[PDB]
This record gives structure tokens, C-alpha cells and sequence, in this order.
């Protein structure tokens, strides 16, 4: 990911999963909390629909 | 973009069979998100009449009365849904305009002069299989002036309701009303309503030799007509419409690429199955009517707000 | 016989189904899918409490509040 | 009009009226039911 | 208990085929043929008869008959 | 007794606003939308169903220029209804055709 546009590679267990060095992991560290939570819920909704 | 006439050049509705309580017609040339709207409107919107209030006088059968009351509701009245009004809110009595009114009474007894046998109850009994022809319509006010004979009646006069033994009886007095198909499930005017897209079987190779045996068994009953231009059977499709995508072609490592299974883009095929409240044609027409009327409502509202 | 049949289609069509939660068509739940009823039969004896006289159970002569 | 009951083992009415035994004045056996009065009652069927 | 009125999955009227079912039974068809001749095609309506078991012809015997 | 109502966006006005129908399903909110889409002046058009235990939907419409969205909205309603009218005409025509034919076949 370079400037918020994924360019190669899947999203596997690591990132949206709850582990060190993940996507929702790092979002929270540098943006705050509420935006990480919003990312999580919206991404889940897309993934269901 | 959109253009009326470009479209209206294309649309055609071919019928392939209608009889009583059946219908099957190709809607070639419309886009999915409308066909889906038709099917939904059918299974949920064509209003119908039904039983929704049973009053009990003296139930003394095995069948407990709550369950008889609910087992009634599913019964279809064979009357006209277009000649009534939605029951005004409350008013259990109501008017003439918002009700039928039936009646059931089948007090049972023994057989007057029965033989020694005691083989079957029909010889041993009378009124022990309470059917629906023991229901009888009652008029309210001017229903007589309104309707002719032989209409108001449940649809089959064969739907078993109960079972009695000498000494037991029932006394009901129903109450019919009007409603829609989504407020409950005893309102669906049809059994089924669906659509599958015409399947299109294109041999990406001419199949030949002895394949005919396994091909003819790879597919639905009559699809590939073994054809013998020189006494030697070759295959060609008799009807690509008669198949359900067995997909039983792939299990043979070889015949996975000598054919091609797919769908034609927009070649929907409805099929309606009415219960009997109305024959399917009036059903389709009424569905379309209610769609159009809904849209008129919205538009006129947008108009009267500005 | 102990239970009633059913049609299963096994897909993740809603998300709802995981850790054993499952969705049931609402129509075929109106059409009669395994409706139930329970008979609880309480029991009473007025000999339980020792009182004077021939206490047995009956609506008295006295005009009961006519509900 | 008055109260009615049925004997269990033989099914023959007993009509308990007075202050009295609880035995079917013909049927030796003794345990009782009640009988149904024709009434009106509302019952939805949704 | 007694045969239900409308099928579970789809909605057809099935609350009448029972009598004709026993009928086409006495004429000795193998049930596959009976449920065919009675005009039922989608299987979710066939398992409504191929597996019903009647509990009033076995429960009425305790009738308080007279 | 509202049956159509719009809440005006904070960001701008009348090229992005969002509608709130009432009493609906995936029938309209999935036919009407497809109809609006054909219109080329519109940027964004999508719908959702705010709440399962209620029956009201949400319609989102966004447009390039400065004309409000009321115009694409209304023209979409009109397009759809004229469509259905033609379809019904062809339907009943074909019905009576095959009926009289079937009668003619067996006489």
C-alpha cells in the first residue's frame, strides 16, 4: 500500500486480524481510535455485501 | 443512454404453455433488476382474502381448539379480491364491504342400522371426516343482491379438517378480511414464481465417433439428438432450453473442453402457479398494475410537495 | 417419532451464521414448522391449611364482584 | 342448568349438587371430570 | 397428527392428496410412482407424504366413546 | 403522513442530496436506481435499507453540474412508468392472442 491505494497482494489473516503489524493495527496508532473502529466496521460490511 | 424506441424494438413475450393454474412465458429483452421486481411483487403484493377470526361454540374433539383455529387460516376463499376495501382500522364488525362470513356445524352420531362387520367406519359412521363442503356461505346485508350463486366457497371441497367419533361436535363462525402477501403468509396467491436464464449449449468442437453415448447421458433427457447423416451418429442440440445444468460433463477429463456451458444474457423465463383465487393471467396483470400505481403515488407526492 | 424434517442450504449468505447461529425463512415458519405447546397441570387441596368448618371450594352465595 | 360431571371409568353423568360423597351413584369407581358449556369466545388465527 | 394443509417449503396445497394417496396405494404402485401420478414434482413437496405418519387413527382408540 | 422526504446535505446543496422513502423494500430501491443510472448527468446513485425491522430505504444521488437532483429523480420515475405501460400492453395483447389461438386450434 502506497498512499492508501493497495497495489499488489491479498489481504490475508495478518492485517485485518488482531496481530502486530496489521492494518487496523497501525491505523489506530497514528490516527486515534475512532477512525480505526470505523475502518473495522465498514470493511466488515463491504466484506459481507 | 436510455432511449424508449431502441428498447421497444426488442421486447417480446412468447408464451409456451398455459392451462388452468399454470403459465410459462419468455420475457426476452428486459434487465434483471426488473424481472426480480416482478417476481417479488407476485410473491408478496397481489392482495387476497382469507380467514382471520374464528369464534368457538362447544369444541369437543381431540384437536385442541387453538390449533383448529390456526389450521383454518390456510384455507383459501374463492372470491374476488378486487371488490372490497381494506378493513378500516379496528371495528371487528366492520361493514358489508370488508367481510365474508362462513359457518361450520357437524354434530356427529352413530350409524343407524349397521351390520355385524365393523370393518370400515364409513359403514359404521356418518360425519366422521369433517370436510370443507360442510362449510356454507352466509350473506351479510345485501350480499345476495351483490353476488350470484356458486361463487362464495372454499376452492376444493376436499381439504380434511378434523376427525370425530360419535358424541363430539364443532361450531364455528368465521370472519373473512382482505390483506396482502407480506403481512402474513396465508396470502400468497401463487405456489411458485421464478425465472431461469435460457442455457445455451455451444459445441466448441464437433462431437463425433462414439461420444454420443456418454454425451446423451451427460445431459438432460432429450437435448442431444444423435444424428446419422451417414448412419454414423453425430450430436446436435435438440433443445438447449430443456436442461438444468447437470454440469455432469466435467467429470470426464476429456469432454471438459469439447463443449461449452453458459447462459444467454437476458432470456428470462417466468412460470406462475396459482392457488386458484385467480388464474395466473390476471395475476401477472395485477402485479404490473400495483408496481405502476406505487410509482404514480411517489411521483404525485413529489409533485404536491413542491 | 421425535423431530421434524427441514431443508438446509449451507451458505454464508448473511454473515449472521457463525458460532452456531442460523436463519429460518419466515414464511415456512408461518406454514407450521414445529409449533409447540406445553401442559402444566397445577394441583390444589384446601385440606392443606387447617381451618374451621366444612370448607370446600365453591362460589359463595354472596354476590361476587360481577367480573 | 346446574353443575354436571362424568364418572371416569364408565362415563355416566353424576351431577354433584348437595354436600355429599364424590362417588358415581351407580359406578363404584370414583374420579370426576367436568363438562363443556356452549359459550362464545374470541380466538385469533394469525 | 393430521396432515398439514399447505406444504412447508413452497406453499402448494397438499392437504388433500392423502386420501387419493392411500387409493393409489391399494392399486399397488411403488411409492415413487404414486407421488408422480399425484402430480408432485419438486421434492420439497414429496417428502411431505413419503414420510408422514398418522397419529389420529392410533390415538382415537382411547376415545371416550359412547 | 410523509411518504417521501429529503434531508439536505451539509457539504453542499442540490447536487448531492439524499432521499428517504418510506414503506419499501428491495423492489423499488433496486428498480428505480437502475433506471436513474442510465441518465448520464449523474455522478453517484446508490441505495441502502436503513433498518431491517423497519421498511424505509435511503436513496443517494449525486450530479456533475449544478442542477439539483430532483430532475434526474423525476425523469427516472417517468421513464420507469412508461416502460411498465408498454410492457403491460404487449403482455395482454399476447395473452388474448394465444387464448383465441388455443380456442381456434381445438375447434
Amino acid at each position: 500500500i502506497r498512499e492508501g491505494e493497495l497495489l499488489c497482494g491479498v489481504l490475508d489473516k495478518a492485517h485485518y486480524g488482531s496481530s502486530a503489524y496489521g492494518l487496523v493495527h497501525c491505523c489506530y496508532e497514528i490516527y486515534g481510535g475512532e477512525t480505526s473502529g470505523k475502518v473495522l466496521t465498514c470493511l466488515a460490511r463491504l466484506f459481507t455485501a | 443512454a436510455w432511449d424508449q424506441d431502441r428498447f421497444e424494438k426488442n421486447f417480446r413475450v412468447d408464451v409456451v404453455h398455459m392451462d388452468e393454474n399454470s403459465l410459462e412465458f419468455d420475457m426476452v429483452g428486459i434487465d434483471a433488476a426488473i424481472a426480480n421486481a416482478f417476481r417479488r411483487i407476485l410473491l408478496a403484493e397481489v392482495p387476497t382474502m382469507a380467514v382471520e377470526k374464528v369464534l368457538v361454540y362447544n369444541n369437543t374433539s381431540i384437536v385442541q381448539d387453538e390449533i383448529l383455529a390456526h389450521r383454518l387460516g390456510l384455507i383459501p376463499i374463492h372470491a374476488d379480491p378486487r371488490l372490497f376495501e381494506y378493513r378500516n382500522q379496528g371495528d371487528e364488525e366492520g361493514t358489508e364491504i370488508d367481510t365474508l362470513q362462513f359457518r361450520l356445524q357437524v354434530r356427529c352420531t352413530r350409524n343407524p342400522h349397521a351390520a355385524k362387520d365393523s370393518s370400515d367406519p364409513n359403514e359404521l359412521y356418518v360425519n366422521h371426516k369433517v370436510y370443507t363442503r360442510h362449510m356454507t356461505w352466509i350473506p351479510l346485508g345485501n350480499q345476495a343482491d351483490l353476488f350470484p350463486e356458486g361463487t362464495i366457497r372454499p376452492v376444493h371441497d376436499d381439504i380434511l379438517i378434523a376427525q370425530l367419533r360419535p358424541g363430539q361436535e364443532i361450531d364455528l363462525l368465521m370472519h373473512c378480511v382482505k390483506g396482502i402477501g407480506k403481512d402474513h403468509a396465508k396470502f400468497s396467491p401463487v405456489a411458485t414464481a421464478s425465472y431461469r436464464l435460457l442455457p445455451d449449449i455451444t459445441l466448441l468442437e464437433p462431437v463425433e465417433g462414439e461420444a454420443a453415448e456418454e454425451l446423451s447421458r451427460c445431459f438432460s433427457p432429450g437435448v442431444i439428438e444423435v444424428q446419422e447423416v451417414q448412419g454414423k451418429k453425430v450430436a446436435r442440440v435438440a433443445n438447449p432450453r430443456l436442461d438444468t445444468f447437470s454440469r455432469e460433463i466435467f467429470r470426464n477429463e476429456k469432454l471438459k473442453k469439447v463443449v461449452r456451458l453458459a447462459r444467454v444474457r437476458d432470456h428470462y423465463i417466468f412460470s406462475v402457479e396459482s392457488t386458484g383465487v385467480l388464474p395466473p393471467d390476471v395475476l401477472v396483470s395485477e402485479a404490473i398494475k400495483v408496481l405502476m400505481g406505487k410509482c404514480r403515488r411517489f411521483l404525485d407526492e413529489l409533485d404536491a410537495v413542491q | 417419532p421425535i423431530g421434524t424434517n427441514a431443508i438446509v442450504a449451507v451458505i454464508s449468505y448473511t454473515g449472521y451464521d457463525m458460532e452456531d447461529a442460523m436463519i429460518v425463512n419466515k414464511a415456512s415458519w408461518e406454514r407450521g414448522f414445529a409449533h409447540g405447546s406445553v401442559y402444566k397441570s397445577e394441583f390444589i387441596d384446601l385440606s392443606e391449611k387447617i381451618k374451621q368448618g366444612d370448607s370446600s371450594l365453591v362460589f359463595g352465595i354472596k354476590p361476587g364482584d360481577p367480573r | 342448568q346446574p353443575m354436571i360431571y362424568i364418572c371416569g371409568e364408565c362415563h355416566t353423568e353424576n351431577e354433584i349438587k348437595s354436600r355429599d360423597p364424590i362417588r358415581c351413584r351407580e359406578c363404584g369407581y370414583r374420579i370426576m371430570y367436568k363438562k363443556r358449556t356452549k359459550r362464545l369466545v374470541v380466538f385469533d388465527a394469525r | 397428527m393430521i396432515i398439514p394443509v399447505r406444504c412447508f417449503t413452497c406453499g402448494k396445497i397438499v392437504g388433500n392428496k392423502w386420501e387419493a394417496y392411500l387409493g393409489l396405494l391399494q392399486a399397488e404402485y411403488t411409492e415413487g410412482d404414486a407421488l408422480d401420478a399425484l402430480g408432485l414434482k419438486r421434492y420439497c413437496c414429496r417428502r411431505m407424504l413419503l414420510a408422514h405418519v398418522d397419529l389420529i387413527e392410533k390415538l382415537l382408540n382411547y376415545a371416550p366413546l359412547e | 403522513k410523509t411518504a417521501l422526504e429529503m434531508v439536505q446535505a451539509a457539504g453542499t446543496d442540490r447536487h448531492c442530496v439524499t432521499f428517504v422513502l418510506h414503506e419499501e423494500d428491495h423492489t423499488l430501491g433496486n428498480s428505480l436506481r437502475y433506471m436513474i443510472m442510465k441518465n448520464p448527468e449523474v455522478e453517484f446513485c446508490g441505495y441502502t435499507t436503513t433498518h431491517p425491522s423497519e421498511s424505509k430505504i435511503n436513496l443517494r444521488i449525486q450530479t456533475r453540474g449544478t442542477l439539483p437532483a430532483v430532475e434526474p429523480f423525476q425523469r427516472g420515475l417517468n421513464e420507469l412508468m412508461n416502460v411498465c405501460q408498454h410492457v403491460l400492453d404487449k403482455f395482454e395483447a399476447s395473452i388474448k392472442d394465444y387464448k383465441d389461438q388455443k380456442a381456434s386450434r381445438n375447434e
